[PDB]
């Protein structure tokens, strides 16, 4: 008699004559909000700042900074495999990501499955030297080996022109994969979208938190020229993440265990 | 779908008095995309669900 | 909807009326209505008031009763001593003109205006910042035969369309 | 190069970074594929049924276990068993001195990215007892707070369920507030406030909730023997039909899925 | 109606006899009335809470 | 990437700052909301009636008290009681040595952001007296100025109201100027000039006003006893039906709502 | 007999045969003005310069200037809570705003209620150094706590990249709220609009003068990178304010008390 | 409303001889917006009131 | 932000100073008035006969 | 008048064989503007007089 | 062919359910170009072969 | 003539099979311009002679 229902449900007389009266107020959002938010798939298509990247921290001389990043944003807190290092509760040090908690990072570990394309923007703010004509470029990796989040510099200021060309051929920009380029002095914004290519895969594990140490199959290499002179020390790249149009999440299996804390002192 | 100036022809954000069908569930046809699909196959107001 | 006499004043010939009252804090600060709005929470009224003046054909002079509607974060519309230049700003507010000669007039409706619907009755000072009335006098009450008797200005008030609807155990202030 | 173009000078404004606030404007995005119209589907080709589950009302309407209290032998008429606050943010914490786990309801999961909420909250009460445990519970709704003693049958909203026929039952607390929208505390702010007390009554009447729901005893628990009976009641919680959220905000900027270290 | 009032307000002269819930006013002359013309809309009152009212308190 | 785009080269001019002078051109504005068509309404959902009150003629047509003068016992035929200038800027100041308060009419409020005005000004005169105070007032319109003595019944426009039947009455001063538009003094400039004199006649005929309106006595004030009678007259002021304003200007760049310190 | 009417009105025979003759001149604005101004809601949609802001006055080094400003323009005169300091009549000092008196600031304290969206432009004039590629960004605050007008600098030139990322995560630009970014070297103009979100509020107090010490619920944070070198001392931000399209004012309760005075000497 | 090149189709500033209805009061329908509303529901010349 | 704009790349040439030789091309001029279509007439409202 | 691409539809400079009515005087209607007026009310070739 | 906004009217990349004629051979007419030809002369789905 | 996007509607360079009238002489009418003339008065293929 509806007595061990896994979803419950047995309505007993409560304190209202009219059942659900706020659905009968048609012109409610002409008075208070101006808009109504019904789905998360509509709200996941607002871009949000994830993380910044400084190209004059890897090599020396005039070189070509390359960054292998996952297509899905990395997660916010105390990783065991984090790209930064914070001061923990034992007055020591531990790996930590100083990235933001996006809505995609929030919603994804509560679902089983995940599939879809993912959109990025690379903004290139900061300072720069007056002698730059660099090209910012995004190029996708293969879908067999997920590369972790890594940073590499390719030197371009050799005496041999062939040993410069051999450094430009160590790059994913030289490959048959999809490449988007732009000049930094004229547009400085990529606005790319990573499609969901797969080796016969219908989805992947949406509850996979270790993106900075493993990566996923939608990784992208971001490449930008940098020189070793001053005022390029403040040259950086800002990543804005969002969600493509064929994106979906699987079955909801409950919220994960969450943790609330501010950012520590970066050491 | 991919059409020229599609944001003008939406109700796009809001009340749109007949858009108080927020209590309706979206039905997805068995191989439906998001673009050239259910935003025209459910109704006019299927763009508040993100389609 | 029962009227109570919230204010009573007396003009004397030679002396002005400059008075200031809060009709919402005078009606709902009564002892007998506070027993009826006691175990409720939401109120939403509309407080219509009425001014009665008895006068005579020999008295003259005129006073302005004006109403300030909302007054919550209102750092303007001063409430101070009498200036004749406070009658220009107060004559654009909802006002009535009261004289003793014709000895007539006076009834305003005083709408609800408030950014929320159904203001609380439990909370402290829940009716104080919802609009107040001021009686300015243009000069002074006079009389033509040299009579010096005072006359009475009475202000009644009552709530019109009450929506009093959520019960609670907390004593309503 | 034969004629001269005599069209009008047309003014323009460049948008290099794009439009990253609105959720409906089309984008000039270089997709890194061969086909410009490269797109998969979003259906039952993942093994599932085909329902859209990124709706806020589809996530928030799931009945999820929240907490549990007990109904002792020593309870008498007008004894408070539990009191709880009518709001979305129904969480529960596990502290263990460096770490502090936050376990959140799907109602509290689906309402954390927002700053305003409104609507009705559904509470499912589930009494675990044998067939010979009898009594009456009583469910007070009070918009402000309940007094320190017995609560009268007038001056509050109450139901007085008999647990012989209905051992499991849900109760939908509708919107009876002076506003239209209340504020959202967030999962970050709900971890410091008391929302389930079971020793006194919680403090409602704030701009953050819709009052308080409390459970009292009307008739005592009847027992079939001299054995000590430990009867418990489970509180499950879901969104009602009215439930809406608005104003996307900073409610989850401080949350994380990695423990405190 | 007429005489120098706008769309936002109304000045009129009401009746000499005013009744409101056990108090009668028999006025010597028709008073003046300033209405601020405030009609609220729907979705400004809670509907469905007419069960526990003041008149049926007992 | 298959074909080549053979459309014409189309010339353009970039507009980075936009169009910030005109009031009707559409704008390329990034609204910081989720819906691009996020918009509320402008109606009676604030508790009001639903009338548009940002019309200039809806603000300026409000009859507002401006000043007050008296009509003594010693006044005789052809005695000036008050003289006032026909213009929008009807203010009144209260000085108190550091501060100088400016109290302005709604007619003077709604015409300060502009540099030209035209139309008719409505003056409402209101005599406070008993039933036994009788006499005739007289309302001179003079486009230039009135002479220092008596003003003749020919050579001016006058009305000669009896205050037995009409103790309160308004008088609409139409447009009788050699221009089409006069200049606006502003609230900043009206605080230094004399616009209500009640001892002599004000100076009109300037390019800023529409002349002058003055009140004289025709028949003396009759009294019912030997008591001293202090009769006063109130001047209220509004915009007439013709009233228009133009040329948005710098009339309120020096005004403030904070006292002088 | 219309003898104590609160609005007056008893027309006595005046000096014209024809009543209101200037409404019968149809082609009047073909001769004199060219246009007719009937409403203030049409005239409130002209932008007007409010105030300027200098980013090299708060921090040191290369840093990220952020300014928490109200959505409604602050008022013009001698505040008790003003952001500047002027010489008063007692030959001393007092708080003062050196901002302009806009039409919105003029019309708003004469009405009771206020509701609607508000539009801003941020113009970024002045001088600058040649090594800038900064991004000007506007991002809205929450509607629960109104922040006052304040200025903050976030340092970006630390030795640790994590302690730069922790400064970029102290910013409202990193949040899920609505964000508009632009590059200063390419567009330098935001043109934002603040919507009217509210905690169940139908309007707010239009007669609230203390916006610089309290703020309102439509506040915005404006953010821009700045360096400590010379020629950035003349780098500033100009605010142009105007009125969105769902904007309305309540009931007219008369003009406020006004004050006329020029700007004092800034001390 | 939100239409392509709407400033061309206005009278937009001025005389527009039939636009001497400045003595008319604008009526606002009980939940009328400013954009897709009374500028088309009153008349052609309701754009001098700012709509 | 839902779909992707698949219109063609359209070439353009910027004209900052405008067209200051020809007498018939329309102009992108910011007129410093409230009405964009602010315009007087050219007739006998100067006291004259109305001839060009 | 204010129309989209109005220079294409003019004869705009020159001979335009029927535009040898240079000996005709332009008539200006009693409150005629220059834009939405006599360039369409006289004839096709009233744009060589500057209208 | 050379048409204005031709990418909008393609199926352009993908499934396009009737575009499972990948087992069909393209026929080239004896002096056929690639542009104003077999992409309109074979069928709608001849753009997955590169035409 | 001066038309919007006139290069799309040309055969513009080449074979255009019926454009093998290269052995035809162009006839110029007694006061013919180059723009709004013989490119439409001879035939479709008079644009290979430069008109």
């Amino acid at each position: 008699d509806n007595s061990n229902n896994p979803v419950g449900g047995n309505p007993i007389d409560n304190y209202g004559t009219e059942h659900a009266p706020l659905l009968k107020e048609d012109n409610q959002y002409l008075v208070y909000q101006g808009e109504r938010i019904v789905s998360f798939k509509d709200l996941l298509r607002r871009y949000q700042y994830l993380n910044s990247y400084w190209p004059q921290e890897t090599g020396s001389g005039f070189r070509y900074y390359t960054l292998d990043s996952p297509g899905m944003p990395i997660y916010r807190g105390w990783d065991p495999n984090g790209i930064d290092q914070g001061q923990d509760s034992t007055a020591g040090n531990s790996p930590y990501n100083f990235c933001s908690m996006t809505l995609l990072n929030y919603l994804a570990p509560a679902f089983v499955c995940q599939r879809g394309s993912l959109r990025h923007k690379w903004v290139t703010a900061g300072a720069r030297v007056n002698s730059t004509a660099s090209v910012l470029s995004a190029t996708r990796h293969g879908v067999l080996f997920p590369l972790p989040l890594a940073e590499t510099a390719h030197p371009l200021d050799n005496a041999l022109v062939g040993d410069r060309r051999s450094e430009l051929q160590e790059m994913q920009r030289s490959r048959l994969n999809g490449t988007a380029i732009t000049p930094v002095r004229l547009n400085n914004t990529l606005e790319i979208e990573l499609p969901y290519y797969s080796i016969g895969q219908r989805f992947h594990a949406s509850r996979f938190l270790d993106l900075a140490g493993t990566g996923d199959t939608q990784g992208v290499e971001i490449a930008c020229e940098i020189s070793d002179g001053g005022n390029d020390a403040n040259y950086r790249l800002d990543q804005f993440v969002s969600v493509g149009e064929d994106f979906t999440l699987g079955m909801f299996v409950g919220a994960p265990i969450m943790y609330f804390y501010n950012d520590p002192t970066a050491t | 779908e991919f059409k020229h100036d599609g944001l003008i022809s939406k109700p796009a954000s809001a009340v749109a008095k007949a858009a108080d069908a927020l209590s309706m569930i979206p039905y997805i046809a068995p191989y439906a995309k998001a673009t050239s699909m259910v935003a025209d196959k459910i109704g006019k107001i299927a763009r508040i669900f993100g389609y | 909807s029962r009227p109570i006499k919230i204010q009573q004043y007396q003009w004397t010939p030679g002396v002005q009326l400059f008075q200031t009252f809060n009709p919402w804090s005078d009606y709902f600060g009564n002892a007998d209505v506070l027993e009826k709005i006691n175990r409720f929470r939401n109120l939403r009224c509309k407080l219509c008031l009425k001014v009665l003046i008895n006068g005579n054909s020999f008295y003259y002079g005129r006073a302005l009763l004006s109403y300030n509607p909302y007054l919550r974060n209102d750092q303007v519309t001063v409430n101070r001593s009498f200036f004749i230049q406070d009658l220009i700003a107060a004559s654009n507010k909802p006002h009535i003109l009261l004289d003793p000669c014709s000895s007539e007039g006076g009834q305003m409706c005083l709408p609800f205006i408030w950014p929320e619907n159904y203001l609380d009755i439990t909370s402290t000072g829940w009716e104080d910042q919802m609009g107040e009335c001021i009686i300015h006098d243009f000069d002074v009450l006079r009389h033509a035969n040299g009579g010096t008797d005072p006359i009475t200005v009475s202000i009644f008030a009552w709530a019109e369309d009450v929506s009093l609807l959520i019960p609670t155990t907390v004593a309503a202030q | 190069s034969r004629p001269a173009v005599l069209s009008d000078i047309q003014p323009y404004v460049p948008r290099y970074c794009g439009n990253l606030a609105n959720s409906d404007a089309p984008e000039t995005v270089n997709k890194l594929s061969v086909d410009s119209k490269n797109e998969l589907i979003d259906t039952r080709t993942m093994g599932l049924g085909g329902a859209d589950e990124l709706t806020i009302h589809s996530i928030a309407s799931r009945m999820t276990f929240w907490r549990q209290f007990d109904w002792p032998e020593s309870a008498v008429t007008d004894t408070l068993l539990a009191s709880m606050s009518v709001q979305p943010f129904c969480i529960d914490t596990v502290t263990a001195s460096p770490v502090t786990e936050i376990h959140s309801t799907a109602l509290a999961f689906a309402s954390a990215p927002f700053e305003t909420w409104q609507g009705s909250i559904k509470f499912h009460f589930k009494v675990v007892c044998s067939e010979y445990h009898r009594g009456r519970l009583r469910l007070v709704y009070n918009p402000l707070t309940n007094n320190a003693g017995p609560v009268a049958f007038n001056q509050v909203y109450s139901t007085t369920i008999d647990i012989s026929n209905d051992r499991e039952f849900d109760y939908e607390c509708k919107w009876t507030d002076i506003r239209a929208w209340n504020a959202c505390i967030g999962i970050d702010g709900a971890t410091s406030a008391t929302f389930f007390n079971t020793a006194a009554a919680v403090t409602g009447g704030t701009p953050f909730d819709n009052g308080t729901l409390s459970v009292y005893v009307v008739n005592e628990l009847a027992t079939p023997s001299t054995a000590a009976a430990d009867v418990k009641v489970q509180v499950w919680v879901s969104a009602g039909d009215d439930f809406a959220v608005a104003v996307p905000g900073v409610g989850l900027s401080q949350l994380s899925y990695f423990q405190q270290q | 109606p007429s005489a120098n009032d706008g769309p936002s307000f109304t000045t009129s002269k009401t009746s000499q006899n005013t009744t409101s819930e056990n108090v009668h006013f028999v006025d010597g002359d028709t008073p003046w009335t300033y209405d601020v013309a405030a009609t609220p809309d729907e979705t400004s009152k809670l509907s469905g809470f007419d069960d526990a009212g003041l008149g049926e308190f007992l």
